[PDB]
């Protein structure tokens, strides 16, 4: 044989602890290399000027912050969508004056998870299954890219992303609450009842499978010494688990089918996380949630106020007091 | 002894031109601003 | 009966539509049908938008989104982006909506009452999913279709009237576009140029002679394609790599048409060439710096010197100096200074802005279109409200420009996770293990231990 | 400043400083706002109420009026803080 | 009070019909035409029209519009003897812009029509050329817009 | 709006735009007629 | 000086977190 | 005619088509 | 004062709508292909 | 027993649904028709928001006088 | 409800009233969200805040605004705060409608209503008329 079909049989071998694959050619690098920038940035990086104010952000432990308030600034607001490598500054110290390590970590970083959900499919691939676990995957993915990158890219500059930070994270939540409107876009109703339901649909099921469990333990050893490495048990008893759930509500509605259980559990987060990435992606575009404010009226012309009016006068408290000073012109567009 | 697939269209129209008059009244009238 | 039950194919009724794989005779009259209903929707939307026009507003406060390509092409459109007459509208949807009906008459034919494979009597239009030399015919005929498509539009642009250009010399009118570009240096750093800020990649086109070269030139390469593919088989190169079969070609053809569907969308949130401002509204950063633009020219007849005038933070209210020199607006708006629109290009030099020109060379009507721009800027809600998210019910305006840039995003989205199902099913279909895993001779007992 | 003695002068009163208050405060004298007020809000420091006729350019029209006006007037020290913002001090 | 019935008003055509928030009306409220009954204005030729056709305030608009971009567009030779055609290009967008709107508005002769394309195409030859960098061609192009303008302004 | 000679279709034209979607529900309804087959 | 306690506890569940990975008991 | 269904599906099935009504009858009031 | 708009449509759509569930009952009637 | 399988196909139940049901319907209708619910629950109507007297909002400040006080407060 | 002592305002210099027709007011209304709105929803002016459209400002103009009279005249002929200019050619007007296409097919009773809508609403809202984000 040759030496290139050795190379190609010890990549795609089955036998190693961690398997490689084509894709983890391109996956091991970008987040390693994420995860060393990330690291040293969080630890050890000068102030930030995010604003392109020339008043720059403290976000790094040495500079005296914390866990909860750590964070890595984003890009500068001067530089705006332009491409920011290390070449293309003066000096290191200029580049770190601006913000370079965010475009770096999120550009490997994106590349990876890419490459995770293409391993993902080969190693399925490999062993024999049936491809659609990276599918699954590719929601959580498919948020992640929609922040990261499709947010600036709509609103026209990397400033405007989610900081990599804790404290971060709540004020991108304040400020896209006050300047678009969410918890009154659909979309985002579809994805808390996809969270909630996942949480109930995993509380329920564990507890009818924990519950239907048969003797093979007596008292002095933990029940989960009954089951054993490649035992032969369905995940429950059918008549105990189908008659305590056919009664507890009514008789009509009970899976009898693992498949279609196992299907429904699979599909309803999935898609609730699909529609609010997709209500991220659309908001980037200046297209809002539902306008309810001053709405209701009297014979004579007053306006009467609602909940609604409530949420609005947040979200001016909000709005007047976010950058206090990087605007200069009344309207915020 | 109608079949059990007018039935369904007929609860089908009816939820339907329910709707649609909420969602013309949520356009004209009260709370239309 | 056979062929259309659960018991004789598997399928169920709610994946009814994968029964039609090896049967070559259903399967075009289904494709036929959904082109049907294609012409019948853009004849439709045609006619339904000329009903509703009215003279006095703009094309872009009424909510329209098909009449804006026609006048792009250059019908019933005059100096300045004022629309004439509608009789052309009116042609092209009757033409489509009869149209529509042939092709529907066709697909039914095709489909309910021809043959179910023609394989047996039409051999010039059978195929087996696998014979490369087929597909691959195929394929090169309908791509010279699409060059022979393409050089069309180039002679539409050339001689049958010419286009509007919103550049033209002296406002946007409807001119001949008599040079088109040639040189394939231009074209190919078009098309191998960067995505990122200030390059754009192939949304950065900003004339029409670039626009009109590239057609051509695509027209070219299709033409040559398709001959090319049709006179020969794949290589060995590309046999190895490939699977062959017709879920395989379907999600080859997914992936990209969402590439194209996603690109479609950014061009129409950040062009401004082969959309017009004046039809479709102004873009994201020119709102913005149409109220730069009118507060400066407010502030400087209220007889400030704008150029020495110090923001909150020291920066400039006014001007202020690119990360590489260039003059540009002052405030929150410094990251559009990459912008370029008729009506601010009189007052740029060869280092950014003018400052004499900004003195004493504003007209009026670049003080109304920068108005108008402001006060019309793309923000808006799902219920058609429009302004800023904090703002009460007052006017009833949403741009269309996010109507699509929201829609074809979506739509992208979604067929690139149809690339990712459809291929996997199709490679694991074509393995041999897409039923489930062989009790038998389960593989993974089979190797060295971990 | 936490404390600045001359605030009432910057237009919330019947009276105005010439050297500090933005042209805003001008808007509730009739018939001298964009003009006026303009040329006013635009010059150097005053040591009284009757330098402002020395402007270079004021025509006979614009004086008359600022003579109307002029008993609600009034000229005290340059703050350098609030002199700067004398067109637009950020209030819409 | 202690009982009464609220107004109702169905779809505008069983009922009050005028309500200040009635909706789906397309009319049936006004004693007044309407253009479509999907619009908020009349049509624009009705005889309440303030706004007439052919005031003598467009005949002086237009002609001072074409006077002055005369004035104006009598400046390119300067600019390019110097090569500041850039100077050229922003000449010839930033004030003749309402040219082509004026000129189509003042012709009524085909003839008018036809020197008016003529000057539009030798307009778009002279940006062409600067864009291009050429001296002789975009000076030749300017020496026409010139005799083209002045010719279109005597023969109106 | 349309030229005058078909004015009078109007109703007709404002219902058109929504027809194929009727169809993607027509081919529901054709599969419960035969029972899910 | 509480850097150092940060920079320790991260520390530490990162090398928590390797010995896991690699240091197992084996499924069988 | 007193089973436990009947006095369950009526009790859940009475308010609701009164409110049904009601809203109806509320959507074309105007003030 | 009629608006006979909202009549027309009603009637257009009512047809349209119609238009299909009767083609499926004549087919289904006449023996036919389903 | 008897499921709705077949209880939706039984003709004495749905003669006597065809005469039981409109008559709740325009029960409800006329319960709100009439104004009777402005009544029932205190809703005010919309000409009775604010009178000629009161010019603001009617709230509440006393716990075991709330009874004069919504008196006043409605019409006197 | 509206009554006609809420629908009566002042219509010229001298100080005389005008009751308004119930349908003056609905037409002045959607005239008035639907050719002004983009710039002066709410009573403010988006260009310009300085000059807004509050009963305070209008009274305090040059020529006086605070009537239907002198709002007819100022659509027809608009000049600045001082009124010792015409600023027609940035402004929508009579006088200069070749310039705004807008206002092309607008007749004495439509600016009619227009005024009245302007002068009507600081009666019913109150407060709230060229008030701002505060109210
Ligand atoms: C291909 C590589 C894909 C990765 C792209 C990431 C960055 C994309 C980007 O910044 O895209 C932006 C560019 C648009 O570029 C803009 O292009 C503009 C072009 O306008 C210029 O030209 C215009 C012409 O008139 C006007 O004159 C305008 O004023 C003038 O500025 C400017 O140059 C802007 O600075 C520049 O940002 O689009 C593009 O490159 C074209 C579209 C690329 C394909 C779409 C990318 C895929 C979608 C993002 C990934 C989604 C992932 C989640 C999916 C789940
Ligand atoms: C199932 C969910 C979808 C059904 C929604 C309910 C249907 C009826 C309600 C609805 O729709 O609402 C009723 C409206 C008709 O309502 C009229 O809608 C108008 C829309 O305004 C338009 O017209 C205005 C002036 O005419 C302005 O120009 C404005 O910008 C422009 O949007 C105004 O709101 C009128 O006041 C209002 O009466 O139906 C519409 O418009 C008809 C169009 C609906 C189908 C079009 C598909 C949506 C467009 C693709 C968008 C993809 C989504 C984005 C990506 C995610
Ligand atoms: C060119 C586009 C295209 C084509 C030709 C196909 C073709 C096919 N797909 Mg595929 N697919 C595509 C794109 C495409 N796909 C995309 C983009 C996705 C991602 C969402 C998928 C996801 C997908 C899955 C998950 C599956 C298929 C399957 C199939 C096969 C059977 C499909 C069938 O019977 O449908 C039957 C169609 C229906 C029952 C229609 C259901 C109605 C939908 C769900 C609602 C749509 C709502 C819409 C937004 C409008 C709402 C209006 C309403 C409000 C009134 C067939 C080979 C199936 C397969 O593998 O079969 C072997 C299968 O399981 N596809
Ligand atoms: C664009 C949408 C589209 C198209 C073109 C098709 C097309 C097809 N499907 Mg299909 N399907 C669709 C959507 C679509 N489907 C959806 C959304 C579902 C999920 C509910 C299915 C579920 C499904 C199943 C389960 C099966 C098919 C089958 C078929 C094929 C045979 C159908 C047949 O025998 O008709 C029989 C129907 C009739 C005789 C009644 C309809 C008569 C016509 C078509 C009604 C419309 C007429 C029109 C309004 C008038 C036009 C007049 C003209 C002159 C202008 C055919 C190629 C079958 C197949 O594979 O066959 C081998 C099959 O078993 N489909
Ligand atoms: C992409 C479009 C397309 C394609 C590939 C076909 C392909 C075909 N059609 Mg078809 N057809 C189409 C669109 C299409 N049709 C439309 C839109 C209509 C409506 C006008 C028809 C109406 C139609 C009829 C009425 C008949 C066909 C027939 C045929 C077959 C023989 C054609 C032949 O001999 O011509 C050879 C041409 C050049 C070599 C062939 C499989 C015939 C058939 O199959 O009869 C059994 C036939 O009788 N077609
Ligand atoms: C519900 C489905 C739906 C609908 C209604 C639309 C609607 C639209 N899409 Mg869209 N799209 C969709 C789904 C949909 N899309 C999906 C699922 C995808 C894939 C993800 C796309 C991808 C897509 C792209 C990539 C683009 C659009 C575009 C458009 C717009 C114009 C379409 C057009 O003119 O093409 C016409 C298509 C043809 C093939 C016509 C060929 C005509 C050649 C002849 C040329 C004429 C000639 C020059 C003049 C004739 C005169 C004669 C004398 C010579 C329109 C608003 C376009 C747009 O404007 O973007 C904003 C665009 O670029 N869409
Ligand atoms: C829709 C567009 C399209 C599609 C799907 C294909 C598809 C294909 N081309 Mg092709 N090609 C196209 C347009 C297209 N071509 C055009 C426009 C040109 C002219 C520039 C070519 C020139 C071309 C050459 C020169 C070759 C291919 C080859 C191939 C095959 C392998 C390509 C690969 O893996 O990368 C594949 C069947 C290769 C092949 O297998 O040869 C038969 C090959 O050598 N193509
Ligand atoms: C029928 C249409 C309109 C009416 C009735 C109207 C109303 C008015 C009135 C009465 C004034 C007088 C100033 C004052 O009140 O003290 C004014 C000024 C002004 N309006 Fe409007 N307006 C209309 C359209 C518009 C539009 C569309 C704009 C868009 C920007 C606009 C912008 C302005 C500006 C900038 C001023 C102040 C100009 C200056 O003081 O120099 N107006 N408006
Ligand atoms: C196969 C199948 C299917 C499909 C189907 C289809 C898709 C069809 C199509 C069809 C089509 C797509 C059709 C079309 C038609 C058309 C027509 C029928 C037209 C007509 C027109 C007209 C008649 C017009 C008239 C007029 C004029 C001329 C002028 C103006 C006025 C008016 C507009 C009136 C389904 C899914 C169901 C089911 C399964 C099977
Ligand atoms: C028209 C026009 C234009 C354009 C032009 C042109 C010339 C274009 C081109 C375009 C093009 C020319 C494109 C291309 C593309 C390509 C692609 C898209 C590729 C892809 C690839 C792939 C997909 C592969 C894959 C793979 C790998 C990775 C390896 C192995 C495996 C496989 C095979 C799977 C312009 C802008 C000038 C202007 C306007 C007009
Ligand atoms: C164009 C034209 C026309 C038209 C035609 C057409 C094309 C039509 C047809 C078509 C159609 C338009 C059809 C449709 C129908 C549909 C329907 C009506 C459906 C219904 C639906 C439903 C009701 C469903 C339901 C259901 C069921 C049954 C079961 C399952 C579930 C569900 C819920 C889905 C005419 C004649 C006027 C003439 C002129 C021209
Ligand atoms: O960078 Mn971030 O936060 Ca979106 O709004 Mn405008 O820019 Mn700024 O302010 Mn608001
Ligand atoms: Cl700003
Ligand atoms: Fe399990």
């Amino acid at each position: 044989v040759s030496l290139w079909e050795r190379f190609c049989a010890w990549i795609t071998s089955t036998e190693n602890r961690l398997y490689i694959g084509w894709f983890g050619c391109l996956m091991f690098p970008t987040l390693l290399t994420a995860t060393s920038c990330f690291i040293i940035a969080f630890i050890a990086a000068p102030p930030v000027d995010i604003d392109g104010i020339r008043e720059p952000v403290a976000g790094s432990l040495l500079y005296g912050n914390n866990i909860i308030s750590g964070a890595v600034i984003p890009s500068s607001n001067a530089i705006g969508m332009h491409f920011y490598p290390i070449w293309e500054a003066a000096s290191v110290d200029e580049w770190l004056y601006n913000g370079g390590p965010y475009q770096l970590i999120v550009l490997h970083f994106l590349l990876g998870v890419a490459s995770y959900m293409g391993r993902e499919w080969e190693l399925s691939y490999r062993l024999g299954m049936r491809p659609w676990i990276f599918v699954a995957f590719s929601a959580p993915v498919a948020a992640a890219s929609a922040v990261f990158l499709v947010y600036p890219i709509g609103q026209g500059s990397f400033s405007d992303g989610m900081p990599l930070g804790i404290s971060g994270t709540f004020n991108f939540m304040l400020v896209f609450q006050a300047e678009h409107n969410i918890l009154m876009h659909p979309f985002h109703m579809a994805g808390v009842a996809g969270v909630f339901g996942g949480s109930l649909f995993s509380a329920m099921h564990g507890s009818l499978v924990t519950s239907s469990l048969i003797r093979e333990t007596t008292e002095n050893e933990s029940t989960n010494y009954g089951y054993k490495f490649g035992q032969e048990e369905e995940t429950y008893n059918i008549v105990a688990a189908h008659g305590y759930f056919g009664r507890l509500i009514f008789q009509y509605a009970s899976f009898n089918n693992s498949r279609a259980l196992h299907f429904f559990l699979a599909l309803w987060p999935v898609l609730g996380i699909w529609l609010t990435a997709m209500g991220i992606s659309t908001m980037a575009f200046n297209l809002n949630g539902f306008n309810f404010n001053q709405s209701v009226v009297d014979s004579q012309g007053r306006v009467i106020n609602t909940w609604a009016d409530i949420i609005n006068r947040a979200d001016l408290g909000m709005e007047v007091m976010h950058e206090r000073n990087a605007h200069n012109f009344p309207l915020d567009l | 002894r109608v079949p059990l697939w007018l039935v369904g269209l007929v609860g089908g129209f009816a939820v339907i031109t329910i709707v649609s008059l909420f969602i013309y009244g949520s356009y004209s009238g009260l709370g239309s601003s | 009966i056979a062929g259309r039950d659960i018991e004789s194919t598997g399928f169920a009724w709610w994946s009814g539509n994968a029964r039609l794989i090896n049967v070559s005779g259903k399967l075009l009259g289904a494709h036929v049908a959904h082109a049907g209903l294609m012409v019948f929707w853009a004849g439709a939307m045609i006619l339904f938008e000329v009903s509703h026009f009215v003279p006095e507003k703009p094309l872009y406060e009424q909510g329209f989104i098909c009449m804006q390509h026609l006048a792009t092409l250059g019908y019933g459109i005059g100096p300045g982006g004022e629309i004439t007459s509608t009789v052309p509208y009116f042609a092209v949807g009757v033409i489509h909506l009869i149209s529509s009906a042939v092709l529907g008459f066709g697909g039914i034919y095709h489909s309910l009452l021809g043959p179910d494979t023609l394989e047996e009597s039409f051999p010039f239009f059978g195929y087996d999913w696998r014979d490369k030399n087929k597909m691959t015919t195929i394929l090169g005929i309908h791509l010279c279709l699409l060059g022979l498509g393409a050089l069309l539009l180039v002679a539409k642009a050339m001689y049958l009237g010419g286009v509007y250009d919103t550049w033209a010399p002296g406002g946007g009118d409807v001119r001949y576009i008599t040079t088109p570009t040639l040189n394939p240096i231009v074209i190919f750093g078009y098309v191998f140029r960067s995505p990122f800020g200030g390059d754009g990649w192939v949304v950065s086109v900003n004339n029409m002679e670039d626009l009109v070269g590239g057609h051509i030139w695509v027209g070219i390469l299709c033409i040559v394609g398709g001959v090319w593919h049709i006179f020969t088989k794949p290589f060995s190169w590309a046999r190895r790599a490939f699977v062959w079969s017709g879920e395989a070609y379907l999600s080859y053809s997914l992936a990209a048409i969402s590439l194209m569907g996603f690109t479609a969308s950014l061009y129409a949130w950040y062009n401004n060439t082969a959309y017009p401002s004046e039809l479709y509204g102004p873009t994201g950063p020119e709102a913005s710096q149409s109220q730069a633009f009118t507060f400066l020219v407010r502030d400087q007849r209220l007889g400030a010197n704008v150029s020495s005038a110090q923001g909150p933070t020291g920066l400039g209210k006014y001007l202020m100096r690119s990360p590489s020199g260039e003059i540009i607006f002052g405030g929150e708006t410094m990251r559009f200074w990459d912008l370029r629109a008729p009506w601010v290009e009189p007052l740029r030099g060869p280092n950014g802005l003018d400052i004499n020109k900004i003195k004493n060379d504003i007209q009026p009507w670049q003080e109304r279109r920068a108005a108008e721009y402001m006060t019309h800027a793309p923000l808006g809600s799902l219920n058609s409200v429009g302004g800023v998210a904090t703002e009460i019910n007052s006017v009833n305006y949403v741009s269309p420009r996010s109507w699509l840039c929201c829609s074809h995003f979506f739509l992208g989205f979604f067929f690139l996770i149809g690339h990712w199902w459809h291929s996997g099913r199709a490679r694991a279909a074509a393995a041999g293990f897409e039923k489930g895993i062989n009790r038998a001779n389960e593989p993974v007992l089979s190797m060295r231990p971990i | 400043v936490v404390d600045y003695e001359n605030v009432a002068l910057l237009g919330g009163s019947q009276t105005v400083d010439l050297n500090n208050a933005n042209v805003r405060a001008y808007l509730r004298m009739p018939g001298m706002y964009p003009a006026a007020a303009g040329k006013i809000v635009t010059h150097g420091p005053y040591k009284s109420v009757a330098d402002v006729y020395n402007i270079p350019g004021l025509t006979n029209a614009e004086k008359e009026v600022i003579k109307k006006y002029e008993s609600r007037f009034t000229a005290k020290a340059v703050a350098p803080e609030y002199a700067i913002d004398r067109i637009n001090n950020g209030l819409y | 009070a202690a009982g009464e019935s609220p107004r109702f008003s169905v779809f505008g055509v069983i009922g009050d019909g005028t309500s200040y928030s009635e909706g789906a009306a397309y009319g049936s409220d006004q004693s007044a035409e309407t253009y479509s009954p999907y619009s908020v204005y009349g049509k624009v030729g009705s005889k309440d029209a303030l706004f007439e056709a052919g005031n003598a305030g467009e005949i002086a608009r237009k002609k001072g519009y074409i006077v002055e971009s005369q004035k104006r567009l009598k400046n390119l030779p300067g600019y390019v003897e110097k090569k500041q055609w850039f100077n050229v290009k922003d000449e010839l967008t930033r004030y003749m812009y309402e040219t082509r709107g004026a000129v189509r508005g003042l012709a009524q002769t085909p003839e008018q029509k036809k020197l008016a394309k003529a000057f539009f195409q030798a307009i778009e030859e002279a940006s062409l050329q600067a864009t291009l960098k050429n001296g002789d061609k975009c000076a030749a192009a300017s020496a026409d817009s010139i005799k083209l303008l002045d010719q279109f302004y005597a023969s109106l | 709006r349309l030229p005058e000679a078909y004015v009078v279709f109007s109703p007709l034209v404002d219902v058109f735009p929504v027809i194929p979607v009727f169809f993607l529900l027509l081919a529901f309804v054709w599969q419960a007629a035969v029972g899910f087959r | 000086m509480e850097a150092l306690v940060y920079t320790f506890l991260l520390i530490g569940t990162l090398m928590v977190i390797f010995f896991a990975v690699f240091f197992r008991d084996t499924p069988r | 005619i007193f089973t436990f269904r009947w006095l369950a599906v009526h009790g859940l099935a009475i308010p609701t088509v009164f409110f049904l009504g009601g809203i109806t009858a509320m959507q074309f009031i105007q003030r | 004062m009629v608006n006979w708009q909202v009549i027309g449509q009603l009637v257009s759509t009512g047809a349209i709508m119609l238009l299909g569930p009767a083609i499926i009952i004549l087919l289904a009637l006449k023996k036919g292909n389903l | 027993e008897r499921p709705f399988s077949d209880i939706i196909t039984s003709v004495r139940y749905w003669i006597i649904h065809t005469i039981t049901i409109p008559s709740l319907f325009v029960s409800g209708w006329l319960f709100i028709s009439t104004g009777l619910a402005y009544d029932v629950f205190g809703t005010p109507r919309p000409n009775e928001y604010f009178t000629q007297d009161r010019q603001q909002v009617p709230l509440v400040n006393d716990r075991f006088s709330a009874k004069q006080e919504l008196e006043d407060l409605t019409k006197g | 409800d509206l009554d006609e002592a809420t629908r009566t305002v002042v219509t010229d210099s001298s100080g005389n009233t005008t009751v308004l027709t119930p349908e003056q007011v609905k037409r002045g209304k959607r005239l008035f969200n639907a050719t002004c709105g983009a710039c002066h929803t709410g009573g403010i002016t988006k260009t310009n805040p300085n000059v807004g459209l509050d009963p305070e400002a209008l009274s305090l103009a040059t020529p006086r605004r605070d009537n239907i009279s002198a709002l007819v005249d100022y659509l027809k002929n608009p000049t600045t705060y001082d009124g010792l200019e015409s600023i027609a050619e940035i402004h929508p007007s009579i006088k200069s409608a070749d310039i705004y296409p807008r206002m092309r097919s607008l007749t004495d009773e439509d600016l009619y209503s227009i005024a009245g809508h302007i002068m009507l609403q600081p009666k019913i809202v109150a407060e709230k008329w060229g008030g701002g984000k505060i109210y």
